[PDB]
RNA sequence: GAAAUUGUUGAAAGGGAAGGGCAUUUGAUCAGACAUGGUGUUUUGUGCCCUCUGCUCCUUGUGGGUAGGGGAAUCUCGCAU
RNA sequence: GGAAUACUGCCAGCUGGGACUGAGGACUGCGACGUAAGUCAAGGAUGCUGGCAUAAUGGUUAUAUGCCGCCCGUCUUGAAA
RNA sequence: AAGCUCGUAUCAGUUUUAUGAAUGUAAGAAUGAAGAGCUUUUAGUGGGCCAUUUUUGGUAAGCAGAACUGGCGAUGCGGGAUGAACCGAACGUAGAGUUAAGGUGCCGGAAUACACGCUCAUCAGAUGGCGCUCAAGCGUGUUACCUAUACUCUACCGUCAGGGUUGAUAUGAUGCCCUGACGAGUAGGCAGGCGUGGAGGUCAGUGACGAAGCCUAGACCGUAAGGUCGGGUCGAACGGCCUCUAGUGCAGAUCUUGGUGGUAGUAGCAAGCGAAACCACAGCCAAGGGAACGGGCUUGGCAGA
RNA sequence: UGCUGGCGAAUUGCAAUGCGUGGGGAUAA
């Protein structure tokens, strides 16, 4: 699909303050609640915080580098909902699907022209 | 514009020279200051002799042996005046100073090689006529440096060995000046002149 | 025979900076024999290359190149602002940078 | 809506009959094989016992 | 063309960008000695012949002098020197954009080279040292400041 | 069979502090199509194609499923070469 | 007596060099140019050309370099404490 | 917060004229604002200090008290070497351009610019250091340049405001759009989401061809809460969706429980055996960092395992 | 290349710079 040049604004992950120093403090983002915190008062040098400005362009949101929107698929029935949106959406074969069923899904998605984001998953030659 | 740029302190001003030599390093420009001893400062002698000793009384308390090491040798006296403008800590510096080489006098293998001067740091081009102005030499002497003599003598020798040279050379370019002077006028010549040469 | 040089050689000085903040995107380039902004106006828009040896051989050559452009002048000395694709490494503060003669106004 | 959209359904489903194109010029010497994690150790821990 | 759009894609707006012929800078006049700056023949002295339809320049060495064939080149990757030659004797109009298609060197290309180059060699011999000038290669020596240099 | 923590091995760094943010180089390293056509003509060969004969489910014409023969010298209608 | 020329200001004067951006998505509208037919720089970039699959490219980690970054939380007091 | 009249001539930290003893009342005065008033109820709030301008009390001085308007408080950013009180500038995410305050010898991005004069100091001077003397000082003028989150333009995010849209729109009218403006924030208020255990419903969901979990110098998405996928390990159940329900989300509590370090092969036993107190993190000096605060900063001296 | 010659250049397609280890032996410490 002819897509716009996808701008990301912030590629780096918004890690927590002192997530790296201490081990018990997780890298998952939590706001600094204390009034005397430098991160909360956004001092120069300190880590950047997640705010609404970093939000992605509506036209190019949810899009993978291929220019397709991601879409989970369990079986051949859920796969065949994207018979009309091959250029827009991409089949993401779910993690828990067996190797026995994937060979079936990949056969159909290849025929319908649906780009699968994760082929070669559990499947040798 | 020249891998190395041997400079000649003789008739300069610690600070200005320095400075300009500084910049030249931080911008990848190898350098080599010579005749260090015959450098120059500003203001009477008794001056620089103070505005130094003070720098001498320095020293650390508990352990004087771990404080401001007061180098006498000019080369150094000046090398400091320089390492003073060069972060001389962050690698970017170390990288510099690492590009320097201040000698007292003019030892090989430079002796035999051209030098220059930083026209923006000459006693004779910055100091208002007749006005007190040190000469490192004495200054160093007065505060330690035990060689002003050696270089001194061991100097004059260098000037000889050369002076003698020049002659041979000067006596050489005396010919050329003629060779062309004669071979001049002809044709092939005329032409050039026209275009400029 | 000796000279194959189709570039004016100039040193990479620093990044565009204040006292306490530096923008690594815009590099400052001294060019040889350039004294004024008026002389530097000629070099605006010309392609720059920083050429350097690397350890590993990439494409039958141990030598890699970063390409960029002169954007504008910087002060009265003929120091020039310059934006590359990938920014210059900051280890190169005082390293030779090849400024070419394309694209030509003349 | 239904005028051009059934026209559009028909278009895509006719170019789904590119299946025959894939299945006439098949003759492919590959075919997907599962790697069951029991076999992954019957053919690891028995080679290490072989050596 | 007969095959209907199987997916709904938006048609382009009627774009308001009519193409206009390239207006070359004043220094370029057909029959001008140039300096190529980039590519295989960088730093060569090469004669300019014709402005083409694809916004390029058709140029020849000539080949007999410096080993530069009938090549196309871009206008921006050239310095035009003020030294002009006679060009009116040369029949250039045979070749255009389509001439340089590729779908070991073809004999037709070699014959077009020699016919043109002989009709050019004759006028190069008039002025002194011009043959030797084209054989030489351009370079910037120590002290050459291109913002000062008059080409 | 998690983390703290411990050993070994490998890589990297270390001139009286480390960890962090912006940017980049080098070193190591991982990604990176069982993607292969599309269109327009031309041999043929088949079929749900032409043609002859039918049979059967139901709702309104603008229906659906399904046999027996023939035939390409008309027909791209489709699919195979 | 005879013209200038700086200086201030204007031009809906001309001709270049460089950087950044290309948003929007059938057509409607305000216009210009052309006798008309139309065309155009007029309600937001088009055209040509090259680099590819052992690709092109993009990322992760490790450190280096330039610049920046007081130890988090609670509780006082005018804030630092 | 909601309801009611209105959307106005409802007003304003302003100017003006008019009329009295800086200061009262009006305007058929200006300028700006479509954001007003009337209910009804509901959280949080009872800190000062500094500076400005009027005085009042005052002797070696300082100041003491009263009133007035700001600054910090709840507030980052550029500059002043460094800083509660100075100077500039009130902040969505970026790209380009232009500047403020402050600067252009070098550290330090930017003129060792131009021009007129003055200044020699035995620790000049402007000093953060080095250093400076027809200056890199003093007085002044002329331009050029440097750069902040400031202004300008463009994109993007969201919020608010105004509006279009059906004999139905080549997408859920609680959609799809069009235009403009705005964006700091503690206590508090309102709103939209993400996650966990179980319940109803649904996906004729996933699953020994490997569910759940666990890692991973692996990849993608979401501003984020988090979600998804590859690889490795595993062995039996589990997840999305529309709803319900609660013992539902942790960094702290000299927290509780369990485990494991540094201390340490140290004290010790009246070559072996073997703790505990304690533990944010490190531990060089000088000078400045306003506040009986220097240990992280600034500028120097320096520093080899 | 001081002067005069005789040949080759393409297709690279219109730019993308184009001296240590891990072991032996012999001998100095």
């Amino acid at each position: 699909l002819p897509h716009p040049k996808i701008v990301k604004k912030h590629t780096k992950k918004f890690k927590r303050h002192h997530s790296d120093r201490y081990h018990r403090v997780a890298e998952n983002w939590r706001k600094q609640k204390g009034i005397d915190s430098v991160v909360r008062r956004r001092f120069r040098g300190n880590i950047s915080q997640p705010k609404i400005g970093y939000g992605s362009n509506k036209k190019t949101k949810f899009l993978s580098p291929s220019g397709h929107k991601t879409f989970l698929v369990a079986n051949v029935k859920d796969l065949e909902t994207l018979t009309m949106h091959t250029k827009t959406y991409a089949a993401e074969i779910a993690h828990n699907i067996s190797a026995k069923n994937r060979v079936v899904i990949l056969a159909r998605a290849k025929a319908l022209g649906i780009k699968v984001t994760n082929p070669k998953g559990r499947l040798a030659l | 514009v020249e891998p190395v740029v041997v400079i000649d302190g003789k008739g300069h001003l610690v600070g200005r020279l320095a400075s300009v030599v500084a910049k030249q390093l931080l911008n990848g420009q190898k350098i080599v200051v010579v005749r260090a001893e015959e450098l120059n400062i500003s203001g009477e002698f008794f001056r620089n002799k103070l505005k130094y000793h003070d720098f001498l009384r320095k020293a650390t308390a508990f352990n004087k042996t771990r404080g401001p090491f007061h180098f006498r040798a000019p080369s150094r006296i000046f090398y400091k005046a320089l390492r003073g403008m060069v972060s001389h800590k962050t690698a970017r510096g170390k990288a510099a100073l690492e590009r320097l080489k201040v000698f007292e006098g003019i030892p090989p293998p430079y002796d035999k090689k051209k030098r220059v001067v930083v026209p923006q740091a000459l006693r004779v081009l910055r100091l208002k006529p007749g006005r007190k102005y040190t000469t490192l030499g004495k200054l160093s002497t007065s505060v330690g440096w035990k060689y002003e003599d050696v270089v001194a003598k061991l100097e004059a020798k260098r000037k000889v060995s050369s002076a003698e040279y020049y002659a041979k050379k000067r006596a050489f370019t005396k010919k050329v000046a003629s060779a062309n002077a004669t071979a001049a006028e002809s044709d092939v010549a005329k032409q050039l002149a026209a275009l400029g040469y | 025979a000796e000279s194959h040089r189709l570039y004016v050689k100039g040193k990479h000085l620093s990044y565009q900076r204040s006292k306490r903040v530096n923008n690594p995107n815009v590099s400052l380039i001294k060019i040889e024999g350039v004294a004024t902004p008026q002389d530097a106006q000629f070099y605006l828009g010309k392609r720059i290359a920083y050429v350097y040896r690397a350890s590993k051989e990439v494409r039958g050559s141990k030598i890699r190149v970063m390409w960029g452009k002169v954007t504008r002048t910087h002060g009265n000395s003929g120091v020039v602002r310059a934006t590359f694709r990938n920014n210059l490494p900051a280890k190169t503060f005082g390293a030779s940078v090849r400024i070419f003669l394309y694209p030509s106004n003349i | 809506f239904f005028r051009h959209k059934c026209k559009q359904r028909f278009t895509k489903l006719t170019q789904v009959m590119i299946t025959e194109r894939r299945l006439a010029l098949r003759e492919e010497e590959r075919h997907y094989v599962g790697v069951a994690p029991k076999v992954k150790r019957r053919e690891q821990n028995r080679e290490r016992k072989a050596l | 063309p007969k095959w209907y759009p199987s997916e709904d894609v938006a048609a382009l707006k009627k774009t308001r960008k009519a193409a206009r012929p390239q207006k070359l800078r004043a220094s370029l006049v057909p029959g001008t000695v140039l300096i190529l700056l980039a590519g295989r023949f960088r730093g060569k002295r090469v004669v300019y012949l014709k402005h083409l339809e694809d916004n390029t320049l058709l140029i020849s060495g000539p080949f007999k002098v410096n080993g530069v064939p009938l090549r196309r080149v871009n206008a921006r990757y050239v310095i035009a020197t003020s030294t002009k030659v006679s060009v009116e004797g040369v029949n250039v109009e045979k070749f255009n954009v389509e001439y340089f298609a590729k779908e070991e060197i073809k004999a037709e290309r070699v014959e077009d080279q020699k016919v043109v180059d002989k009709a050019l060699i004759a006028e190069i011999k008039k002025t002194p040292l011009l043959k030797q000038y084209l054989s030489a290669s351009f370079s910037l020596k120590n002290g050459d400041k291109p913002h000062m240099l008059k080409f």
